[PDB]
């Protein structure tokens, strides 16, 4: 699923407090997060390409 | 957006932290260290390694060899004082 893209992401955003050097990894990585939560709305937003020739 | 590539690079950690010291002391000390060590003394043979034995030993510090050392002296000098009258 994507939940399991996500927990190994959020996973590894504590992992990454495990670890520092890498302060702007975890930053990337809520770029990827943001993103992707992005597309499933850009998605869910979506118009059908056809028109309504049925009923309309 | 693409993942920074730090979290897969590690080579500074081992000089990093404090034990890291402490490691390279302890890997030479211990690695060739001894169960036990050598020696509390025991070299002073002709009959008088057992003197040092009994007396000059971790074993005890006490008034015997003391007594024993003061003796040689006294005995030196009172067969000389018969030697001197």
């Amino acid at each position: 699923a994507k939940s399991a893209a996500n927990k190994l992401d959020w996973a590894k955003v504590i992992s990454s407090l495990r670890i520092t050097g890498s302060t702007a990894t975890q930053l990337s990585s809520f770029k990827k997060r943001n993103d992707e939560a992005r597309r499933q709305l850009l998605e869910l937003q979506s118009q059908p390409t056809e028109v309504d020739f049925s009923h309309y | 957006v693409s993942t920074l590539i730090p979290p897969k690079v590690v080579s500074s950690k081992n000089i990093g932290s404090a034990p890291n010291a402490k490691r390279i002391a302890n890997v030479v000390h211990f690695y060739k260290s001894l169960p036990q060590g050598p020696a509390p003394a025991i070299k002073a043979n002709t009959r008088l390694a057992r003197y040092k034995a009994k007396y000059f030993d971790g074993d005890n510090a006490s008034g015997k060899p003391l007594w024993h050392f003061a003796l040689g002296i006294i005995a030196f000098g009172y067969s000389m004082e018969y030697y001197f009258h």
